[PDB]
């Protein structure tokens, strides 16, 4: 016997599952192949930055967009495409010359602020980067050789003593030691990162970007607050002070783990052991999500505070890169944020050992104790944001339709509204207090209406859902009332039959299915709000209580431009924008099919097809199926083809919609 | 005699109770037995008889209890003393904005707070033991 | 070029184009070089990933392993 | 001139994006029928046989698939459990300790990783 | 191939057996119930995956549990009939 | 010697798996053959999803718990 | 029970045997598929059934014989020929050699009804519960399949699971002595009997040293 047609999607559906490796054995080789594939990954991210930098210096304008950078725009990379129009001009191009794609990255910014000046300066930055990616790989074959060394030498290894068998737990004490990762992570890649570049920004940054100086003096730290008025960023000279003042506070939180020698420093069991938490710190998955459960927060501030204290030059002016940036690593964000929980539940079905009924001891056990109490409440949330938010925007549609915009009810946002006056005392005490004042922080704080006070209670109400399946996803992975032995499945499985009421849907895989479409909706809601309120603050102040408003003035308003991008009258620079916005919506379309339509009808529908094939005259002489059998595609892989379809769609439909609204 | 299932459950359960305890033992070598895992280090048992021992203050472990009684309450009043006088009263703010420089004793001071409130913990935990 | 976008044509935003080249072909060359380096080395990785380790090495190979002085001190100090 | 960049994509573009990706896919179907095919996923490959007997071949991971390994001296424990189980024997039972864990080691399952028969 | 197991918690049903639509279980004598018959799975080789055995088991939860193996699937577990693997 | 909960006394499941872990149902009888491993049966207003209202459990899984009372499980 | 000799179907065109049946294209692949499934009855009546193929048959008073590629389709039919009262079916699964293998009523009677001689297959002697967690047995025999071990392993694990939660009374394994030990293979000292006795010296003078340095501060 041999396979059929869905060993491909069953391989691909775990190529990176190496847990479910067939040769691994032990723990040695899953970190060592993980280590190894972080390294691979490392390289990489560093070809990727060598990639954008070459292209900035070769089929780019830096040299130009430096020198007047407000109404300039820069060029992403050249674009060399048979299929365009041989003769006449592309839109693209000044007639003659060359196709080029401006760029919304934002790299441009990043390199003027970090001291870029000259192409050669980038060529060089390239190749360094080059050679950083080789330096990575040399690195993953010298610790695969350094392990493989450590496990010859058991060729030469006894303890005399029974114990000697105590070795295998120690094999790979270099990649699951915990204790020494902490202190050096804490303290060299981040304290000493950040001072680091603090002495990058006071060798280059700062004597690049202002008339001729003393020699770096202490005078380059300084406090003067936000959005220099010239470049309308951050003052270089308080972003070297702020990444010296977490450098030396990371550095000092470093020595705090026992990492090279026993006579220093605690040691994290014992702080967990004290505390209320004594995880398995072993799990890997646990690791993984409580870290993706990190990077979260600091890619949501990310999106945040790049807009709110534009941090690099002239980013502020660019009305693309400042809504692209906020909507790319919102998406970023959302995405480790239910990867954490999609690996918590991981966690919970593979890497997660429980006492024998009763021992409430564990965190996790203490949880799942009165798991129904936490999903009954987060349910009850859920449904109250959600019906209160909607019968309100309901009551403000029919009111504004029926003529009576002064029948709306309008809550004003108080609370957020006395946050902002209290940051607002406290930052213009801060001002008032200086000799050179008048500054500006940009939109830190931002004008709080009615419908500010809607979105948000909307966006509460996203997340609130998307935590409640995550959630009741991971607490009931390993057993349900509807079926209490989930634990011994797989993490995802098709379902458990038409029997027992009925069961689509079962697996915490399942659970995290659906929890990635109410990811995608809360991600869409935060971005529209962001969108709407960058395109016309006025009109949202106003008209944005009532859902007509967002269905009008944003989406049918501002997709003017878009859809006029190519058409029986020519086209413009947006053809590209227009063309990928009805490709992205055929995409998110026809992954409906694949989530609505299930596997048995499609199976007969094969079935048919293959009588077919194993019918035509040619054919069946010379395949008769029996190597590499087509068959509809499982369940699980279906939903998954289906949410990939729905992800793309809903995704990549946007960023056409941004860059025609706002370019 | 035949093996009726209430033998087999009670054979169950003289397994399960002679092997729960066996297992604890310095006989079965499981990898969640290692150090920073399950068990307490050899030498520094953290919680017995319910209580912390004195071996979770760690070099502190020494120190009487009214030692850190004393120090608990002398860092209390410095760092009070050190963040009233830097935020409140003898604002530094001005000083140095104007390109003076903070009062280091204030900065050093500060920092003692959470030390004295880490301090009367460990005073706690030391009474508790009678050290 | 032909804009899109209202705030293109309403400010006059224009996209300059640098009339000299850019990077020459020998620096491109020398890019591609170090471009080839890592290629190789990638396909050299990827083998290595994709057969994992091989514990019967101790059979075949020569040499007696090494574990360093500093790996012996990290498995003694704990985990 | 701001062209002459476009004699690397000339050759480039239609190289990575056409003659790369063609080679790629006959190469794919042609190690699809490769008897090591997906052998870290795929159950039942000759490679996967090979490597698990090398694991087990390493002195330190002889007895590493055992579930009970790790006993130091289960001569102690066997006797420790037998003079437990005498004290607590039910009347006069005929069962032992040595037989009944002989007969709870050896379930009925021939339909486990029967895969293990083909490569 | 699947995975059918059989619990004590058998009571003798026969259900199992009759909804099974390709002859994998059976009913073999034991002593653990008043039926004094439990129901045993000797050719799960033939085991489709339907669980009509499952709707079929009335004990407070099934004491016949078939655990899905997607990746271990041969020519009988897939139901394969245009196609022959043998 | 009768063996186990007195017919018709209610009794709290104690299997944890079982739909009705800590409910409460009537005893319909209990088997006394020292054979059989499940040898309680107990009856249960709220059917499970297999719309099944009675279940056999062992010894040691029912604890001859009070009556139900109003509006109470 | 003996088995027929039920020959392969592409070599039994027109036999009296075979049923009055319509013939639809439901019928086994030709061409692409060897392995075909021959279920035999004998039945009183020339009653009329459905195939499980598409369209409908007619038995004959005597014997009768079907082929059909699955056994899903012979049980299938066997099912329906039992509510006519039809007992005494066999099912047969013909290899491509020709080999006959008789399947269905195995033991020559049918699995609903207890036979002796039968023992519990893949039978588990526990509650569905019972199963050990999927977490304990990691890169053990069953890695990922917790309901696959013996009752033995079972209650080891749940024995493990109850020790590993007194922490106070756990035993911290000692760290080796890397540096000191690990010599060449070559130089032991063999006494196997004796290693275990310097096991035991070697943990008691760990535990008293353990003993005597928490009663320093404890
Ligand atoms: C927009 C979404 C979408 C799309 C494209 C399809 C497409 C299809 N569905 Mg479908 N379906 C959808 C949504 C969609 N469905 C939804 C929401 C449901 C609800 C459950 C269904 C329910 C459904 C059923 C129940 C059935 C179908 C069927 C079909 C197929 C018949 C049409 C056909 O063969 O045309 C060809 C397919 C196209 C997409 C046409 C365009 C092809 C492109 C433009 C040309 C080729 C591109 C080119 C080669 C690029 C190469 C690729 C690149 C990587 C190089 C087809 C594959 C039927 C079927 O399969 O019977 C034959 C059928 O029975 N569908
Ligand atoms: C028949 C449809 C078709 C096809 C086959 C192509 C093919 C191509 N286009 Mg393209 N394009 C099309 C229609 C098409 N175009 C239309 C209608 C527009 C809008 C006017 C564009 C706008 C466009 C731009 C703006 C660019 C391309 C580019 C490219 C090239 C990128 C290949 C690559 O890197 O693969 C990589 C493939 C993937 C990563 C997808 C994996 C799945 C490739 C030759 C790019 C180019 O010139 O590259 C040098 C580029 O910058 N195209
Ligand atoms: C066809 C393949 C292709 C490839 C390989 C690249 C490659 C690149 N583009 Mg690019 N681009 C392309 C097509 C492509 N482009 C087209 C057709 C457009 C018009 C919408 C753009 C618009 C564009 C902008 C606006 C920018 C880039 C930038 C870049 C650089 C960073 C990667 C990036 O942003 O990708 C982005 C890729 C896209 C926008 C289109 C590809 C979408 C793929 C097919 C779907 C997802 C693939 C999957 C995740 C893998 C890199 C040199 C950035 C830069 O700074 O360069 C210096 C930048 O700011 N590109
Ligand atoms: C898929 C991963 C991914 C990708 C493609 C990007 C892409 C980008 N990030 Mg980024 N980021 C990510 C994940 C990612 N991010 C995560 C997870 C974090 C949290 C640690 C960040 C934190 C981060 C910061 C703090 C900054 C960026 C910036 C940038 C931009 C320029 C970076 C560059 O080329 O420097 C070379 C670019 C749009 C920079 C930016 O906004 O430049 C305009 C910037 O300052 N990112
Ligand atoms: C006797 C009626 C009754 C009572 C007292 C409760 C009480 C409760 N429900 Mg509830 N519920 C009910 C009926 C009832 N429910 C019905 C019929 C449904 C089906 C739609 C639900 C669906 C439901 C959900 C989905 C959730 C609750 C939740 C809750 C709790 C929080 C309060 C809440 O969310 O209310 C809001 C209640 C609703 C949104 C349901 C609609 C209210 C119905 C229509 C009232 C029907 C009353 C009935 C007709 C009275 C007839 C009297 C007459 C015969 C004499 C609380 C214990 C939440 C929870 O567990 O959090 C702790 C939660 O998430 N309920
Ligand atoms: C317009 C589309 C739409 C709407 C209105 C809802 C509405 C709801 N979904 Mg839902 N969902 C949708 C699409 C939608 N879904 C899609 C496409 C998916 C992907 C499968 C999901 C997946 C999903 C999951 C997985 C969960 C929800 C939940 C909820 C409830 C959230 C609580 C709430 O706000 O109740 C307020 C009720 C309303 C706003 C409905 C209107 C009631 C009248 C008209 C007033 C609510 C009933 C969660 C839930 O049950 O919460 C308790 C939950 O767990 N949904
Ligand atoms: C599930 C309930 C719930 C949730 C999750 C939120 C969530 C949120 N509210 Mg909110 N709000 C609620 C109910 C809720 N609200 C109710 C019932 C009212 C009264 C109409 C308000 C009035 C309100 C205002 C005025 C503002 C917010 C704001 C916010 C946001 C900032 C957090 C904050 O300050 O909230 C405060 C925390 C709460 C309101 C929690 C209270 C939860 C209780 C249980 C709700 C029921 C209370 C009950 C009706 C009181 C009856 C009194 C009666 C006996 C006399 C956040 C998205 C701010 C915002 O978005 O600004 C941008 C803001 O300015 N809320
Ligand atoms: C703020 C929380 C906090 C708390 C409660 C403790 C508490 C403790 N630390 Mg600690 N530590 C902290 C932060 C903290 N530290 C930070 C931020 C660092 C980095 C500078 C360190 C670096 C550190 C070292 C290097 C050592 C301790 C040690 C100790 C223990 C002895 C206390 C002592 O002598 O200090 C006065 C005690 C349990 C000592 C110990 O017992 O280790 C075994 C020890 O060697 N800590
Ligand atoms: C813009 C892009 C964003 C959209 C991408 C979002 C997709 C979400 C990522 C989730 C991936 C993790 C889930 C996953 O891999 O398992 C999702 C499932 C997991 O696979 C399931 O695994 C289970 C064991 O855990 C069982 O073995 C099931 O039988 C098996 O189906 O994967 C598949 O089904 C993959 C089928 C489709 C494979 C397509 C190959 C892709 C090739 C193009 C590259
Ligand atoms: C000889 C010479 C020359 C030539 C050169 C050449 C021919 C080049 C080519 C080059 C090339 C053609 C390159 C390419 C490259 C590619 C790359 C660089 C890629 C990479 C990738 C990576 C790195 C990743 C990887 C991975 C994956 C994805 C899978 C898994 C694993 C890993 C992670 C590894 C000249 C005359 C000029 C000069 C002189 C010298
Ligand atoms: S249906 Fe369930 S309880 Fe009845 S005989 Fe079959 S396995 Fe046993
Ligand atoms: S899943 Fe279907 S084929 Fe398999 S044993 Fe149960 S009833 Fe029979």
């Amino acid at each position: 016997g041999r396979c059929a047609s869905s060993r491909y999607l069953q391989v691909l559906g775990s190529i990176h599952d190496i847990e479910c490796g067939f040769g691994i054995d032990n723990t040695l080789s899953l970190n060592l192949q993980i280590f190894t594939a972080h390294w691979g990954h490392l390289t990489i991210i560093l070809i990727w930055v060598s990639s954008n930098l070459y292209h900035i210096a070769s089929n780019a304008n830096y040299s130009l967009w430096v020198k007047n950078p407000i109404p300039s725009m820069p060029i992403a990379h050249n674009i060399w495409d048979p299929h365009f129009t041989n003769s006449t001009s592309t839109p693209y191009s000044h007639t003659i010359i060359t196709t080029i794609l401006i760029a919304y990255s934002g790299i441009y910014n990043q390199l003027y602020t970090s001291g870029f000046n000259t192409i050669n300066q980038i060529y060089k930055t390239t190749f360094t980067f080059s050679c950083l990616a080789v330096i990575s790989i040399l690195l993953a074959k010298i610790h695969i050789n350094t392990h493989s060394e450590l496990l010859h030498k058991l060729a030469s290894h006894t303890s005399q003593i029974p114990s000697f068998f105590q070795l295998l737990y120690f094999l790979d004490v270099a990649i699951s030691s915990v204790n020494i990762r902490f202190n050096f992570h804490t303290g060299i890649l981040v304290g000493l990162f950040s001072i680091g570049y603090t002495g990058h920004l006071l060798d280059i940054t700062i004597p690049a970007s202002r008339a001729p100086l003393i020699h770096t003096s202490p005078s380059y730290l300084t406090f003067f607050g936000g959005l220099k008025s010239n470049t309308s960023s951050l003052y270089l000279t308080d972003i070297a002070h702020h990444h010296l003042a977490i450098g030396i506070i990371s550095i000092l939180t470093g020595h705090l783990y026992s990492s090279f020698r026993a006579a220093l420093g605690t040691y994290i069991r014992d702080i967990l052991y004290t505390s209320h938490l004594t995880h398995s710190i072993k799990s890997l998955h646990l690791a993984l999500s409580l870290i993706l459960a990190s990077c979260t927060p600091l890619t949501s501030t990310t999106a945040q505070h790049i807009y709110s204290l534009t941090p690099y030059f002239y980013l502020s002016y660019d009305h693309i890169y400042s809504t692209a940036l906020y909507v790319h690593h919102s998406y970023i964000t959302s995405f480790l944020a239910i990867a954490s929980h999609a690996h918590t539940a991981i966690t919970l079905v593979r890497d997660w050992v429980a006492p024998l009924e009763q021992e409430s001891s564990s965190k996790q056990i203490r949880i799942h104790t009165h798991k129904a109490a936490i999903i009954s409440h987060l349910s009850w949330v859920s449904l109250w944001l959600g019906f209160h938010t909607l019968a309100v925007y309901s009551h403000n549609d029919t009111c504004i339709a029926f003529n009576s915009p002064s029948k709306q009810i309008l809550i004003e946002a108080s609370n957020g509204q006395l946050i902002q006056q209290a940051s607002g005392k406290a930052l213009y005490g801060t001002i008032n207090s200086i000799n050179n004042y008048n500054k500006s922080f940009d939109s830190f704080i931002h004008p709080i209406s009615p419908g500010d006070l809607y979105v948000h209670h909307a966006i509460a109400l996203g997340l609130h859902i998307t935590v409640l399946i995550l959630l009741k996803g991971g607490l009931e992975a390993r057993g349900s009332k509807l079926m209490p032995d989930k634990m011994e499945h797989s993490f995802g499985f098709s379902c458990d039959g038409p029997g027992r009421g009925g069961t689509c849907d079962i697996s915490a895989w399942d659970s995290f299915y659906l929890a990635t479409f109410w990811m995608l909706n809360s991600n869409a809601w935060i971005s529209f709000y962001f969108h709407y309120k960058h395109l016309t603050p006025r009109q949202f102040s106003e008209s944005s209580t009532y859902l007509e408003s967002w269905f009008r003035d944003y989406l049918w308003f501002n997709s003017t431009p878009l859809i006029h991008g190519y058409s029986t009258l020519g086209a413009n620079d947006l053809s590209v924008q227009s063309w990928s916005f009805l490709l992205t919506h055929l995409a998110w379309a026809s992954g409906f099919m694949f989530l609505i339509s299930w596997r048995g009808y499609w199976q007969e529908l094969i079935d048919i097809i293959l009588y077919i094939h194993l019918k035509t005259p040619i054919l069946i002489n010379l395949w008769n199926g029996d190597i590499y059998t087509p068959l509809a595609l499982s369940i699980v892989q279906a939903r998954f083809i289906g949410l990939v379809h729905f992800s793309t769609g809903l995704i990549l439909t946007y960023p056409p919609f941004i860059i025609g609204a706002t370019s | 005699y035949t093996e009726t299932v209430a033998d087999e459950r009670l054979f169950e359960q003289v397994y399960l109770q002679y092997t729960s305890e066996y297992l604890k033992g310095p006989l079965y070598w499981h990898p969640d037995k290692l150090q920073g895992w399950l068990p307490d280090y050899p030498g520094t048992p953290m919680i017995k008889e319910g209580k912390y021992t004195s071996h979770v203050i760690g070099n502190l472990k020494a120190f009487s209890s009214n030692e850190l009684a004393f120090l608990s309450m002398l860092f209390f009043g410095v760092g009070l003393y050190g963040n009233l006088q830097f935020n409140f009263y003898d604002p530094q703010w001005a000083k140095v904005d104007a390109g003076g420089f903070f009062n280091v004793s204030y900065i050093v001071e500060s920092f003692l707070l959470p030390i004295s409130f880490f301090m009367h913990i460990a005073c706690y935990i030391q009474r508790q033991n009678g050290k | 070029r032909v804009p899109g976008g209202k705030r293109t044509q309403e400010l006059g935003l224009v996209i300059p184009m640098a009339d000299e080249d850019g990077l020459t072909d020998g620096q491109v060359a020398g890019l591609f070089v170090i471009a080839l380096v890592v290629f190789i080395s990638a396909m050299d990785l990827a083998k290595t990933m994709y057969n994992g380790i091989n514990p019967a090495k101790f059979k075949t190979s020569k040499g007696k392993g090494y574990i360093s002085p500093l790996v012996k001190r990290y498995i003694e100090n704990g985990f | 001139k701001y062209g002459d960049q476009r004699k690397f994509a000339a050759v480039l573009v239609p190289l990575t994006t056409l003659v790369f990706p063609a080679v790629a896919m006959g190469m794919f179907v042609l190690y699809s029928f490769q008897e090591d095919a997906f052998w870290r996923i795929v159950p039942g490959t000759k490679r996967a046989r090979e490597l698990d007997e090398a694991w087990r071949e390493h002195p330190l991971f002889a007895n590493s698939k055992d579930p009970l390994d790790g006993l130091i001296n289960p001569d102690d424990y066997e006797k420790g459990l037998e003079e437990a189980w005498e004290r607590a024997k039910p009347a006069g039972s005929t069962v032992t300790v040595k037989d009944k864990l002989k007969q709870l080691s050896k379930q009925n399952n021939p339909h486990w990783e029967s895969w293990r028969a083909m490569s | 191939s699947h995975a059918v197991k059989i619990y004590d918690t058998c009571i003798g049903c026969t259900l199992c057996v009759r909804a099974c639509p390709t002859d994998v279980l059976e009913m073999v004598p034991a002593s653990i119930n008043a039926a004094k018959q439990v129901a045993s799975s000797p050719r799960v080789e033939d085991c489709v995956g339907c669980k009509r055995c499952e709707t079929a088991c009335p004990t407070d939860f099934l004491s016949i549990r078939v655990y899905l193996q997607d990746n271990e699937e041969t020519q009988y577990s897939l139901g394969l009939d245009l196609v022959d693997w043998s | 010697p009768w063996v186990g909960p007195k017919k018709g006394s209610w009794v709290k499941i104690l299997r944890p798996e079982s739909y009705w872990f800590q409910q409460r149902g009537q005893v319909v009888n209990v088997n006394q053959k020292p054979e059989v491993k499940y040898p309680v049966t107990v009856k249960f207003d709220s059917v499970n999803y297999a719309n099944v209202n009675t279940n056999g459990y062992a010894l040691w899984e029912v604890i001859e718990a009070p009556a139900p009372g109003p509006g109470e499980v | 029970v003996v088995a027929e000799a039920i020959p392969r179907p592409e070599d039994l065109l027109d036999s009296p045997k075979f049923p009055m049946f319509e013939g639809s294209t439901g019928g086994y692949m030709s061409r692409s598929t060897r392995e075909r499934h021959a279920i035999t009855w004998t039945a009183k009546g020339q009653a009329k059934f459905e195939m499980p193929t598409g369209g409908f048959a007619i038995m004959n008073q005597g014997e009768n014989l079907c082929y059909f590629r699955k056994k899903e389709q012979c049980i299938a039919l066997g099912k329906q020929l039992r509510k006519m009262k039809i007992e005494n079916y066999k099912i047969y699964r013909l290899k491509k050699d020709g080999t006959v293998i008789f399947m269905h009523p195995a033991d020559g009677v049918f699995p609903e009804k207890v036979n002796k001689g039968r023992v519990q297959v893949n039978g588990r002697p526990f509650t569905i519960r019972g199963n050990p967690q999927q977490s304990e047995l990691k890169f053990t025999k069953y890695q990922g399949k917790g309901y696959e071990a013996d009752p033995l392993t079972t209650m080891f694990v749940k024995a493990r699971v109850m020790a590993f939660a007194d922490v106070p009374n756990l035993f911290a394994l000692p760290q080796p002595n890397m540096d000191e030990l690990v010599p060449a293979e070559e130089v032991d000292k063999y006494t196997r009997q004796e290693y275990t006795t310097r096991m035991m010296e070697a943990l008691k003078r760990v535990q008293d040293d353990r003993a005597a340095k928490a009663a320093k501060s404890l």
